[PDB]
RNA sequence: UAGUGGCCUACCAUGGUUUCAACGGGUAACGGGGAAUAAGGGUUCGAUUCCGGAGAGGGAGCCUGAGAAACGGCUACCACAUCCAAGGAAGGCAGCAGGCGCGCAAAUUACCCAAUCCUAAUUCAGGGAGGUAGUGACAAUAAAUAACGAUACAGGGCCCAUUCGGGUCUUGUAAUUGGAAUGAGUACAAUGUAAAUACCUUAACGAGGAACAAUUGGAGGGCAAGUCUGGUGCCAGCAGCCGCGGUAAUUCCAGCUCCAAUAGCGUAUAUUAAAGUUGUUGCAGUUAAAAAGCUCGUAGUUGAACUUUGGGCCCGGUUGGCCGGUCGGAU
């Protein structure tokens, strides 16, 4: 309905961050290497189940 | 104006796409037989699928049919060759019964690593891409080929290549060189 | 019976029946009408370029509280007159007036998204260069 | 530089065109490639002709090493290969000899001139001294 | 469109030439000349495709221009030259000679014969009417007018034709008893002894055919042709003689091959 | 007229089609073989490799010839456009390439008749038919981006069970160290080809993780993966939908970590399934949308029962038999 709405605020937030930069840590592989890597953590070693499996678990 | 060079698709995607059952399940095979991808357990479930669709469509027309006989006795054999289907079952029934892990266990990479070879399904990969491993005459370096019964006790490494015979590589004859050149004078 | 003819030889109220049943159906009165190409800004097409006549400031609906940051757009094919939301963080600043803008649909078969009221399009590409790529800083806008 | 080796598989003799047609199979392991002028020389010693009587072609590799199927045939003489064999399988033994055509498209633009041109082209030149003042 | 087709596009090629798909993109079409285009083999086909001598259809036209090929007693230089079915190929060079029979696929077959054999050919009447000055005539299946024949001729009655002459020595009349080689359809190829014939007056006349093994089947009158009396074929037949075995009979007799 | 026929002319009759949809209008309609999706039944698409038709800026006319109402033939008109010494002349890419325009939307003004076949007076000539390469993430196939040691370092299997833990059988994690393996690339030379190019083969040369470095989308739910850190404070922004954001944001901008598919992954529009939400199979109609105010009625659809039934014979067939007897086939 309000069509003329100030456009001075645009790109607020994104000018706004702290450019915080990647850090350069060690490449993890690729293709069968990746599913061999995924499949160890997964099964293998049986992570520390509360219950059920987690993937991402907290401090 | 040339005549149509025909193709097909290979596998066939799940429908629902985030299933926790499938995908443990799928990651558990990717894992024991050493695939690089989802795509390659698709590729197999699509071949059984097309296997128990042409039984299905057998097992609706009566004993002594020809079609029924004639390919029955054809899908039969022809999986009883690979060694897909054992002996003791070729009744067509069993057929169907026949689960996704007994194509897996008859591929190149696996056949490789449970003849000694290799010590791993990672490594047999490694191996048939490498070039190394050959079946009777010829080289294969297709881990998906599948092994088809009167061939398995051929398969060795090769007449060309390390292991089998044949000049020692390119970084033993580096290796072999930086170790003489700094002996001698 | 269940009130509709079941006889053998009853093919022809069948399929008339069926036929004049279908109009009722949302897709299939569109289709034969030919509504996408007689009315619809893009003409049944899935993308269409234009030129930014102005920005636009859209407050957006209840419950939500915002300006959603869009663009006036007229077409080139048509001369039809149309409003395109600009996706992403501060990308209204990269369009400029007199800016060739590739529009799409906005995902709803024609239908606004969301929260933005009268937009049934978006921003995809300006002066040739996506938005995104710009959004993530690979590509340079150009000079014009 | 191992062996070497040599066999004619399926071997048609064919008198219409005067010649023994056959696939050459070469088991050739720890090599990389014979040559062609090489197999005609070794199937002209087994087949007891010259060099010139012999052709061979379509030599593809197997994958992996080894072998390298192709195509020989052996005509009965030299005179009798010359005029049956294409000139551009003879331009490669060195018997024949590349005839130097212009481009297609300069023997296509002449024609196109030519069309223009009725008659031999004598009056229409002599016409042209008189061109620049008549 | 226009006027006749000079070309002939691989996929609409007859299919029993077995030519391969990717090779080409047109097929040799068949010169007008004494069969019917679809019931035809190019002589292209037969050198090249079939016999295996020629490699090209270069090489094909080398060996027509020698002039050693000649299609019933005579030298052709077509290399779209429409040999069909009966027809007598003669190579000089070899002194093979072959005739064109189907096999029981429905494909022309390379069947050697003796060079006794190929001074003749049968022939299927098509008609038999009176020419100018009364002359009558018969007309066989490969278009051959041959003029003053034995009145006890009448249509669908075979023709032995002395080729170098080209005269009517023997005849076999068109009875129940009779063997045939069926030359078109389903059944084309397969052999057996005509049962009876079924009317239909203003249609298509039918022909119940028994073969060796006691299996029964109707063709169209059109495709039968008389080859003989029952048990006495007056040409050589190929190898099985139009038997028509199941898919699974012929991979049995596979099995038998497998052996070795 | 080649020939049948209102094909046309003369004369005569008054017929011909139609609710079983004529006639008219629309089609972002060339038809078909087919394609997509597919429990079964269906729904949608088919400009496009084969077959048939039509056209060559738009119309009409026509010569030649067996064959054309031909357009890389002519003639005229219409539209558009070229050269001119201004008197005149010459035009037709919905062939190949290329350009402009149009637009969301699509390649080189390359090489060749060697293959495929076609034409001619014709073994030779010609062929942008056609083939070969270039451009090409349209779609499809296969498929690298690491492998294996040994100390290492957290343990978990069972056996010393003394509370020392023997490293017991081995499994992970360390920016810890080992010799191997390799085509991606570059490149002898062959092979390949009309000539090459590229595969295939192959001398020589070519992985140490900082490099030969995988991405695209997500992490509240639907939906697989974090109430982890910093920023902003109903703003910027997200959000297919439900919803997030007004000072601890599980949702925004970021970092970390993790998930999914992966040489691909996302987005838009259309379409199929999901849709028994088009329902023949197979929906619903008291109150959710929907039984005509009521009855008559033509087409349509549909329409009770009844007419040689049973019995006695006889002859060949096809499977299992019963002794398949040698675990397979025989009478
Ligand atoms: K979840
Ligand atoms: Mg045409
Ligand atoms: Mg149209
Ligand atoms: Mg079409
Ligand atoms: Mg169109
Ligand atoms: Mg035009
Ligand atoms: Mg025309
Ligand atoms: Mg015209
Ligand atoms: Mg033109
Ligand atoms: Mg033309
Ligand atoms: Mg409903």
């Amino acid at each position: 309905a309000k069509v003329h709405g100030s456009l001075a605020r645009a790109g607020k937030v994104k000018s706004q961050t702290p450019k915080v930069e990647k850090t350069e840590k060690p490449k993890k592989p690729k293709g069968r290497a990746y599913k061999r890597l995924l499949y160890t953590r997964r099964f293998v070693n049986v992570t520390l189940v509360n219950g059920k499996r987690r993937m991402n678990p907290g401090p | 104006p040339r005549a149509p060079r025909t193709y097909s698709k290979t596998y066939s995607t799940p429908k629902r796409p985030y299933e926790s059952s499938r995908l443990d399940a799928e990651l558990k095979l990717a894992g024991e037989f050493g695939l690089k991808n989802k795509k390659e357990i698709y590729r197999i479930s699509f071949q059984l699928s097309k296997i128990r669709r042409a039984a299905r469509d057998l097992l609706t027309r009566d004993e002594k049919d020809p079609k029924r006989l004639f390919e029955g006795n054809a899908l039969i054999r022809r999986l009883v060759r690979v060694g897909v289907l054992s002996e003791d079952k070729k009744k067509l029934d069993y057929v169907l019964a026949l689960k996704v892990e007994d194509f897996l266990e008859r591929r190149l990479q696996t056949q490789v690593y449970k003849l000694g070879l290799a010590k791993s399904v990672h490594h047999a990969r490694v191996l048939i891409t490498q070039r190394h491993i050959a079946v009777g005459k010829q080289i294969v370096n297709i881990p998906s080929f599948m092994v088809r019964l009167d061939s398995e006790k051929h398969i060795d490494f090769a007449p060309t290549s390390p292991f089998g015979g044949a000049r020692p590589g390119r970084v033993a004859r580096r290796n072999a060189a930086r170790k003489a050149e700094a002996s001698g004078e | 019976g269940k009130g509709k003819p079941r006889g053998l030889n009853s093919a022809r109220k069948l399929r008339v029946h069926r036929r004049n049943n279908r109009w009722a159906e949302n897709n299939y009165k569109k289709r034969l009408l030919g509504t996408a190409f007689k009315s619809s800004p893009f003409g049944g097409s899935s993308h269409a370029k234009g030129i930014v006549l102005e920005k636009l400031g859209i407050e957006s609906k209840q419950p939500n509280s915002a300006i959603r940051k869009c663009v006036r757009v007229q077409l080139i094919k048509n001369g039809k007159k149309v409003t395109a939301f600009v996706p992403n963080d501060g990308c209204l600043n990269f369009v400029d007036e007199n800016d060739e803008v590739l529009l799409a649909g906005f995902g709803r078969k024609g239908k606004a998204k969301g929260d933005i009221p009268g937009v049934r399009f978006k921003v995809v590409k300006v002066s040739g260069v996506s938005l995104l790529a710009l959004w993530k800083e690979k590509k340079e806008k150009p000079r014009s | 530089s191992d062996a070497v080796t040599i066999r004619t598989r399926k071997v048609i003799s064919n008198p219409l065109l005067a010649r023994k047609q056959f696939v050459v199979d070469v088991l050739h392991p720890n090599r990389a490639n014979v040559s062609k002028d090489e197999l005609r020389e070794k199937l002209a010693e087994v087949y007891k002709a010259e060099k010139d009587a012999v052709s061979v072609f379509g030599f593809r590799t197997q994958f992996g090493g080894g072998k390298s199927v192709g195509f020989g045939l052996v005509y009965n003489s030299v005179a009798e290969a010359k005029k049956f064999e294409p000139t551009y399988r003879l331009v490669r033994y060195g018997l024949a000899e590349k005839v130097e055509k212009a481009s297609r498209q300069q023997r296509k633009q002449k024609k196109n001139r030519d069309k223009k041109i009725f008659g031999t082209g004598k009056r229409l030149a002599k016409k042209v001294a008189r061109r620049n003042a008549d | 469109a226009r006027g006749p087709k000079k070309h002939l596009k691989r996929l609409a090629a007859p299919h029993h030439w077995l030519l391969d798909k990717l090779s080409g993109c047109y097929a040799p079409r068949p010169s007008a000349g004494p069969h019917k285009l679809r019931e035809s083999l190019p002589l292209i086909v037969f050198l090249r495709n079939r016999l295996k001598y020629a490699l090209n259809g270069r090489e094909v036209k080398a060996i027509l221009m020698q002039r050693h090929v000649k299609v019933d007693g005579k030298v052709r230089t077509d290399t779209t030259y429409p040999a069909g079915f009966m027809d007598v190929i003669t190579l000089d060079a070899t002194n093979e000679n072959f005739r064109l029979v189907y096999d029981v696929k429905g494909r022309f077959a390379v069947h050697r014969i003796t060079d006794e054999e190929a001074s003749y050919k049968l022939g299927k009447v098509k008609k038999v009417q009176l020419g100018k000055k009364g002359v009558p005539y018969v007309v066989t299946h490969d278009g051959r007018t041959i003029r003053y024949p034995d009145p006890n001729i009448k249509v669908n009655d075979t023709v032995k034709i002395d080729l170098a002459s080209g005269k009517i020595t023997d005849f076999i009349k068109f009875d129940a008893g009779k063997l045939v080689y069926v030359t078109g359809g389903r059944n084309l190829g397969r052999i057996g002894t005509i049962v009876h014939k079924e009317r239909h007056d203003g249609g298509f006349d039918l022909v119940h055919i028994k073969d060796s093994l006691d299996n029964t089947f109707v063709t169209r009158l059109n495709n039968v042709f008389v080859i003989g009396e029952q048990g006495k074929p007056y040409i050589s037949l190929p190898k099985g003689k139009g038997i028509k075995l199941s898919i699974a009979e012929e991979r049995d007799r596979r099995r038998a091959q497998q052996g070795l």
